[PDB]
Parts: C-alpha cells; sequence; structure tokens
RNA sequence: UCCCCCGUGCCCAUAGCGGCGUGGAACCACCCGUUCCCAUUCCGAACACGGAAGUGAAACGCGCCAGCGCCGAUGGUACUGGGCGGGCGACCGCCUGGGAGAGUAGGUCGGUGCGGGGG
RNA sequence: GGGCGGUCGCCUCCUAAAAGGUAACGGAGGCGCCCAAAGGUCCCCUCAGGCGGGACGGAAAUCCGCCGGAGAGCGCAAGGGUAGAAGGGGGCCUGACUGCGAGGCCUGCAAGCCGAGCAGGGGCGAAAGCCGGGCCUAGUGAACCGGUGGUCCCGUGUGGA
RNA sequence: CUGACUGGGGCCUGUAGAGCACUGAUAGGGCUAGGGGGCCCACCAGCCUACCAAACCCUGUCAAACUCCGAAGGGUCCCA
C-alpha cells in the first residue's frame, strides 16, 4: 500500500495484461518481463501506468 | 591457473647481496644491503651506536684503587 | 564427511549407479527398494583399455549392450560424488540417451 | 485496570485424516501436518503447506522405518 | 621453481631422522599451507572498498587475494552485512615457495624490533600464526601505497601433532628463537 | 522474604494437589527432617517465619538446610473489586508441597534439640508434619 | 562351497564417540605434475585431466578394550478406563483389568541382503 | 447489572481432559505487511559457540587447527520442521503462465486450503526430473454502483452509435 | 444387517505419571574468565582470601505455555 505501485504487465503489443507490482522506491524503473499470452504465444511484456 | 588479474610475475634479477638471492619471481630488483646481514644465530650484528662505542674514560675504574679506603 | 547425495530424490525408481576411482571406473544398475543388481560392466573385470578417460566410451557400448541385453531401457544415472564432466559414457540405446 | 489480552486464532484443524489399513482414492490427503512430521515415500506428494496426498490409490502403510522421519507409503493393490 | 629446495630436502627429510619422528615415508612433518590475510588493518580504510591491497599484494606475491564479507551487523564497531572487507588468501602451490622464499630471506632483517618472534607461538595440531608487524617499509616495495601502516599476518601450518615437531621443523628450516 | 528474580511467565494456573510426593522423601542432607502430610501451600511469609524460628533457637553452631522453593504466584484480586476483568495483581510466590516430602533438614544439632527445634518450626505451618530422623532408608545399592 | 576388499542396500546409536593393533601382491586411498577438455569472489586443497616412479603415515576396512555414550529385562508402586465407599473441605481407601518413566542386573563397539575382484 | 474503562477481524502457544473441536472482561505476544529477488532450475559449502594463538583487537571485526549433529540461521511475534536443506555462495531464466482439473481436508451455508494429471508454449538441467510464487501457519473485505483497456455478444423498424 | 455397543488386528497422539538431555528458576559443595581488589611487591616476581563472582561438574529440586520418555483411554479403518 503506497509503497508498492501495483500494476499490470502489457501485452507490448495489442492488448492483455498480467496483473503484477513493480515498487517505485527500489529502482526497479522499466523492467522487461516474458509472459504467456493466449494468441501471440510467449512475446515480451512491459509494465503500464494503471 | 585463471589468467586474467593474476600478473605473470616477469623475470628480474636482485643485486644478490648475502649470497645469491631467491630467484628471478617479482620485478623488484632492489633491496638496501645484506639481504641476511648476519648468518641468523643472530652473531652480535652490531654498529655500535649510544651504547659502550665510546669505553674511554667512562664504564673504567678511576680515583685510584679497589677503595679499601671505605669504612 | 563429505557427501552431496544426489541419490536421495528418487523419482524414477531405477537409476545407473556411477563409481570413479582414481584407478578406473565401474558402474551397476540397481533396482530400487528390492536391493538387486541387474546388469554392471566394470573395466579391470574385463580390462578393456589403460587410459581411464577412454573407457567411458568402450563400457558405454558394453554396459549399453549389456543392457539393451537383459532387456531393461528405462534408466536413470546417478552423480552422487562427481560431477557429469570429463568422463561422459554417452549412448545412444536404452532411455538415458546422454 | 481493563483485560489485557483475551483474544485467540481460529484452528487451521491439522492432523491425520487417513490412517493405515485403509483403502483410498488417488488424491485423498493422508495427513494435514503443520511441519513435516512425515516424510514422502512411494506414490506420495508434498504440496504447498507441508501436506503430503496419494499418488496412487491402494493400501497404505507407515514407518518404513525411522533415522529421517516418519514415513507414508501409499502401496498399490496387485 | 627451485629456491632453496637442497634447504627443504635434505637439510629437513634427514634431519627429523635419528632425534624426531617414527622414521616412515609421511609422518615426518611437512608443509601443507600458509594462510595470509590483511583483515583492514585497525578498521576501515574506506567507507567503500577500494580494492588496491589486491594490487600491490600481487604485485608482491602476483597474485589477487579474496575479498570477503563480513558478519552479523552487531553495530558496536559500525559492523554491516555486505561490502566484503576480509582480503584473505591462503594459495598453497610452488607458488607458496615463490613468495615464503622471499618474505623468509627478507622479513628477518630490514624491519626494526627485538631480534625475532616468538617461538610461543606455537599453538595445537602445529599451525603456527607467526604476526609480522607491518613491512610496508623494505618488502623491496619502493613505498609503493603507502596509506597507513597496514600491515599483513601469516600462518605457516604444518603436518604433524606437537609444538616440538612443529618446533623441530620451522627454525631448522630459518625462524629465530626466544624472541 | 526471598522469591525468583526471573521467570518465563508472570502469572500461572493452580491446578490440583494428588500425587503421592515426586521425590524428595529421603533426606541425603542432614541428620534430621521436618516431612509433612497433608497437601497444602508454602508461603513465602511461612517460610521466612520457620526459617528464623531455627536461627533464632539455636546458636553458634548447626547449619539449617531447605528444600523448598515458593515458584507459584498466589494470585489475589484487590479488595472491594467485582469479578471478571482479568486475573488478581502477584502478593507472594507460594511452594507446591506434597505429603511425605522432607522440607526443613537441620544440620549439627543434636536429639532433644534438634526434636525441639523441629518441633517449635513445625508450629508455624498449616501441615501436619511429622519429625524424621536419620535411618537406613537411603537410595543406595 | 568358503575367506579378504570394493560398490550399493535394509535394520536406526545393542550400528557412534575415544584409545590400542593391523593391511596393500589385491582392489581403494595417498602421492607426482597440469600440457590440453575443465577451475578457484584466490589458490589442482574439492571437483577435472596425464599418470603412477614411492607409501598405508592420514583417511578408509577388519580385530580388541565397557568407561565415555547407547539399549535395557522379572518384580514393586506411581497412574488409570470401570465399579464400590470415606472426608466439612484440601483430597484418600478397596476390587476388577491394564500398566508406565527413572533406578538396578545385564548386553553391545554391529546384524543381515545383492552385484563384482583375488586365492 | 448498566454506565466509565477494555474489546469487536486474522495468526501463534497454553488453558483444551494423548483423534478433531471446545468457553470466560483467562495468561503471553504479533498483523493490516514485505521480495525482481528474499522466486524456479542447475552446481558447490555446512552453522552458532568453546579451546590454542594474532598486530592492531571490548571478552564480539578478520584468519588458521581441533572439538562441536544441530544449542545458529530460515524477512517479521510464537509453534512445527530443517544440514541425507527449506540454510549460505555462483550461472541461466521468469512457471510470480494461460484454459482446466480427477480426488479430497474442513465447513450449517458462504468461504479457506492441498491438488496427480491433459493440451498449447516456455525456463533450468546432458538427462532422470522440477517449476501454476515466497519453508509453512497472519498480512485482509461477500455483494451492489461505477472507472480503464480488450472482446464485437446484445444494441428497441432498418445501417451505425 | 450396514447402526449404538462389543471381540480379534494395525495406525495416531503428547495428557496423567515421570524426568532434566532441551527452555527457564533453583537449596547447597568443589573448581575460580575475572572484578572493590590485591598482605601490598623494580608489577606481574607471588601469597591466603575467612571479599564478590562468570562458566563447568556433582548431591538435590519445580513447571499450563520444557520433554530424553511415556501409559490407562479415545478416534479411525478391515473381519465377526
Ligand atoms: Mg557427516
Ligand atoms: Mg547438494
Ligand atoms: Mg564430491
Ligand atoms: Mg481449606
Ligand atoms: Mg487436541
Ligand atoms: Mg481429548
Ligand atoms: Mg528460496
Ligand atoms: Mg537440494
Ligand atoms: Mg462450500
Ligand atoms: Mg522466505
Ligand atoms: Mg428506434
Ligand atoms: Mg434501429
Ligand atoms: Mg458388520
Ligand atoms: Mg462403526
Ligand atoms: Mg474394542
Ligand atoms: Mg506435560
Ligand atoms: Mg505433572
Ligand atoms: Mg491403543
Amino acid at each position: 500500500v503506497r509503497i508498492k505501485l501495483l500494476l499490470e504487465c502489457t501485452e507490448c503489443k495489442r492488448r492483455n495484461y498480467a496483473t503484477e507490482k513493480n515498487k517505485r522506491n527500489t529502482p526497479n524503473k522499466l523492467e522487461l518481463r516474458k509472459y504467456c499470452p493466449w494468441c501471440r504465444k510467449h512475446t515480451v511484456h512491459r509494465e503500464v501506468k494503471i | 591457473m585463471k589468467e586474467g588479474i593474476h600478473p605473470k610475475l616477469v623475470p628480474a634479477r636482485i643485486i644478490c647481496g648475502c649470497g645469491n638471492v631467491i630467484e628471478t619471481y617479482s620485478t623488484k630488483p632492489e633491496i638496501y644491503v645484506e639481504v641476511c646481514s648476519k648468518c641468523h644465530p643472530f652473531y652480535t650484528g652490531q654498529q655500535r651506536f649510544v651504547d659502550t662505542e665510546g669505553r674511554v674514560e667512562r664504564f673504567q675504574r678511576r680515583y685510584g684503587d679497589s677503595y679499601r679506603k671505605g669504612r | 564427511k563429505f557427501r552431496v547425495r544426489n541419490r536421495i530424490k528418487r523419482t524414477g525408481r531405477l537409476r545407473l549407479s556411477v563409481f570413479r576411482s582414481l584407478k578406473h571406473i565401474y558402474a551397476q544398475i540397481i533396482d530400487d527398494e528390492k536391493g538387486v543388481t541387474l546388469v554392471s560392466a566394470s573395466s579391470l573385470a574385463l580390462k578393456l583399455k589403460g587410459n581411464k578417460t577412454e573407457v567411458a566410451r568402450q563400457v558405454g557400448r558394453a554396459l549399453a549392450e549389456k543392457a539393451l541385453a537383459l532387456g531393461i531401457k528405462q534408466v536413470a544415472f546417478d552423480r552422487g560424488p562427481y560431477k557429469y564432466h570429463g568422463r561422459v559414457k554417452a549412448l545412444a540405446e536404452g532411455a538415458r540417451e546422454g | 485496570g481493563s483485560t489485557r489480552n483475551g483474544r485467540d486464532s481460529q484452528a487451521k484443524r491439522l492432523g491425520v485424516k487417513r490412517y493405515e489399513g485403509q483403502v483410498v482414492r488417488a488424491g485423498n490427503i493422508l495427513v494435514r501436518q503443520r511441519g513435516t512430521r512425515f516424510k514422502p515415500g512411494k506414490n506420495v506428494g508434498m504440496g504447498r503447506d507441508f501436506t503430503l496426498f496419494a499418488l496412487v490409490d491402494g493400501v497404505v502403510e507407515f514407518q518404513d522405518r525411522g533415522r529421517l522421519g516418519r514415513y507414508v507409503h501409499v502401496r498399490p493393490l496387485a | 621453481d627451485v629456491a632453496l629446495k637442497r634447504k627443504y630436502y635434505e637439510e629437513v627429510r634427514p634431519e627429523l631422522i635419528r632425534r624426531f619422528g617414527y622414521q616412515n615415508v609421511w609422518e615426518v612433518p611437512r608443509l601443507e599451507k600458509v594462510v595470509i590475510n590483511q583483515g583492514l588493518g585497525e578498521a576501515k580504510e574506506d567507507a567503500r572498498i577500494l580494492e588496491k591491497a589486491a594490487q600491490e599484494l600481487a604485485l608482491i606475491t602476483g597474485q589477487k587475494p579474496a575479498v570477503t564479507r563480513a558478519k552479523k551487523s552487531i553495530s558496536n564497531f559500525k559492523l554491516r552485512k555486505g561490502m566484503p572487507i576480509g582480503l584473505r588468501v591462503t594459495l598453497r602451490r610452488d607458488r607458496m615457495w615463490i613468495f615464503l622464499e622471499k618474505l623468509l630471506n627478507v622479513a628477518l632483517p630490514r624491519i626494526r624490533d627485538f631480534r625475532g618472534l616468538n617461538p610461543n607461538s606455537f599453538d595445537g595440531r602445529g599451525n603456527y600464526n607467526l604476526g609480522l608487524r607491518e613491512q610496508l617499509i623494505f618488502p623491496e616495495i619502493t613505498y609503493d601505497m603507502v596509506d597507513a601502516l597496514r600491515g599483513m599476518d601469516i600462518a605457516v601450518v604444518t603436518t604433524a601433532e606437537t609444538d616440538e615437531e612443529a618446533r623441530a621443523l620451522l627454525e631448522l628450516l630459518g625462524f629465530p628463537f626466544r624472541k | 522474604m526471598l522469591m525468583p528474580r526471573r521467570m518465563k511467565y508472570r502469572k500461572q494456573q493452580r491446578g490440583r494437589l494428588k500425587g503421592a510426593t515426586k521425590g524428595g522423601d529421603y533426606v541425603a542432607f542432614g541428620d534430621y527432617g521436618l516431612v509433612a502430610l497433608e497437601p497444602a501451600w508454602i508461603t513465602a511469609q511461612q517460610i521466612e517465619a520457620a526459617r528464623v524460628a531455627m536461627v533464632r533457637h539455636f546458636r553458634r553452631g548447626g547449619k539449617i538446610f531447605i528444600r523448598i522453593f515458593p515458584d507459584k504466584p498466589y494470585t489475589k484480586k484487590p479488595l472491594e473489586v467485582r469479578m471478571g476483568k482479568g486475573k488478581g495483581n502477584v502478593e507472594g510466590y507460594v511452594a507446591v508441597v506434597k505429603p511425605g516430602r522432607v522440607m526443613f533438614e537441620v544440620a549439627g544439632v543434636t536429639e532433644e534439640q534438634a526434636m525441639e527445634a523441629l518441633r517449635i518450626a513445625g508450629h508455624k505451618l498449616p501441615i501436619k508434619t511429622k519429625i524424621v530422623r536419620r535411618d537406613a532408608y537411603d537410595e543406595a545399592q
């Protein structure tokens, strides 16, 4: 709460999200991630401000 | 092994003070003098400082006999 | 008291045991919780070759053809005291496949 | 002069749920345990909270014997 | 390669016969390893670690020592976890004799104290920390990296049991006596 | 008085007083012993009142031995207080004793003086406590 | 149809600890080097590789030593389902079954499988 | 008795009577979190203390040898368990996946938890195998009304909104 | 014919009891890291402590929140 900055990871090309946090206090800024979408078959993922 | 930060320890000859120095391992060829300075059972390697180098007219027997005049 | 004990998991219930001495090697295949050694191929019991790391190819073919001769395929491989390095005893017959 | 401390947690209700000599199915929890008081033997799997369950069905058996912990053995029927 | 090895082989191995030893092949005492440590000197020389004692230490013996961690944050001596402070090295090879024959012959002169070191510094199982004071003046280094006094600490570990069996070795190898 | 200086927890329960002795029947220290016969509690005031009544009675010789130690806090609520609202305060530590346990053991005191001294300290306690001497009833083999 | 040694097991301290022996023809360990495949917050100590001129000192096996540790019997209560009573209370007594933990005697420094080597 | 004071939910130990449960304004304490590593796989090592020493050093910094079988540590209070790792160090990655889930523990119901295994596509390891977060138990909130993306399902005669 | 209950077999516990090997308190005795200190000495070149006291070992204990141990019983499953 108010340190975690709970967010969701975007498809980075079209649509989906992944719903896991990234801290604002510790400099974990712009963390790339590979995750499993439905259609695009294990492409890369990045953050969103929501 | 680990070639890298570990240097090759380039050979260099020390100036052979007390016999042959242990040979060319490090690149530091200079000593002051006298690698051993003695045979090392420490055979009184003195240079005669403030102690008994000057032994005339002190640490001697002056002013007469062995002092029979006491009582 | 050094031991690593990679032989403790035992999910697969059939393993190939490897012992590397400083002179030569020998290997067995054990069946778990029964205590019966099925087949084995031992250097200096069959005295194949002098160089100790050239043993692994000929004892790999020999233990492989004796394993297929005894009719066991689904085997495993232990790494108790030793690294998977140096001798490999690589094979292409039997379900170990490494 | 008031009551300092009078609250208590709700019990998570652990314990041995399937004793030996019992016919089971694939998936029955043999013991709900807090720590791993029982170690897995044949056909026994652990989970997240150290809970071990049966992989196959059969007559279960305990205590293969000690020196490492108590054992659970789901033994199949033949 | 060869550095006082004749004194290593025919001034030790037959000299340990007829007065010491059980006179078989391996219980005659010998050298296993000689550990060498910095231990920061007195305290932390800097807030951030600088890694230059690996450079002048790699100059005097030609190898890098491992900078190892610290224990639990007791914080009476501003103790902390991480930011490693160890500077320990064993380095047992013939490279042991490469530096040990240098400091064996250069460190007993060229530093000033009472003549020699303790024969009471022997410990159980024969491992003998000798404990020189500083030697950054004349380890033939010519004042390179004079930050502080900044000594080091040596322990020459024998093989045998007793202090008379390490004492059988070390001053027949060339150590002083009675301080 | 006396009290234990450190505890894991401050307050504890009461329980029951059954059981025979759970150790403490053989004397093994002195030549006499004051042994109890009824289950009750031993307050630190009962320890002090019986301990002073020895050193004030016999003088200049004879070491007194006590083998009782209060580790049970007697819990009592304050006066004119209704029920509930937690436990009461701790006033004095008591010592649970069982029948047939030897509490007080004189040392270096003769027959006709130790019977009298243990008789004086016997009336300081709320328990029928008879007096036993050094017999051959030890636990030796 | 047997002894010795090496792998791999089951018994879960009657298997260990400590001391005293003993063994390398035969395995195994130690050793001599690192030249490459490999490595070390650093080092061939441990993994890895050529060996193998020397060894059983260390470690490792076997044998002995009960004190160190451990295991530990028959009785005897403590305790207690169940039933019957006593005491104002704190708490006790009897019968029927069950039956400890300590302590004592005593035992032990191993028992038993499978696959290989030598005679 | 009511008022004043304290408490209202979750977790740990006891009370709690050797299955589970079990009350009191009974005792002792914690929580409304945190970790891109404090996660997964693979590969190495065994701790805390005591003794003998040291160059400073408190008797605790760092180093060596012996004893030490778990008295340390496991983010956090307590309990269980752990060195035949879950502990400490290093490489590579994000399974801190998506659709499901046999069979169960417990429960009045609602909830909470374990989950072998199937498909797609991955990570580690040569493989055997593991990975659907954290050694575990606390770290939270049913429903309703709405906010932001995708889905193009409905969209009031028709086509769109 | 499965039920309450009972008989024959296993499994489980940590209560009564008992115990100090673990967690703490402890009545004494021996040893004495050291400390007000030292009879007082060129300080280490001591001596007994009737001064205090760490840690260790015995004779002895206590515990709902201690268990190296551990029943009687209870629950569960198979047969009657
Ligand atoms: Mg071990
Ligand atoms: Mg391992
Ligand atoms: Mg190994
Ligand atoms: Mg009364
Ligand atoms: Mg219960
Ligand atoms: Mg009950
Ligand atoms: Mg982890
Ligand atoms: Mg592991
Ligand atoms: Mg439900
Ligand atoms: Mg964690
Ligand atoms: Mg319209
Ligand atoms: Mg329309
Ligand atoms: Mg029936
Ligand atoms: Mg029934
Ligand atoms: Mg019955
Ligand atoms: Mg109890
Ligand atoms: Mg009791
Ligand atoms: Mg029973």
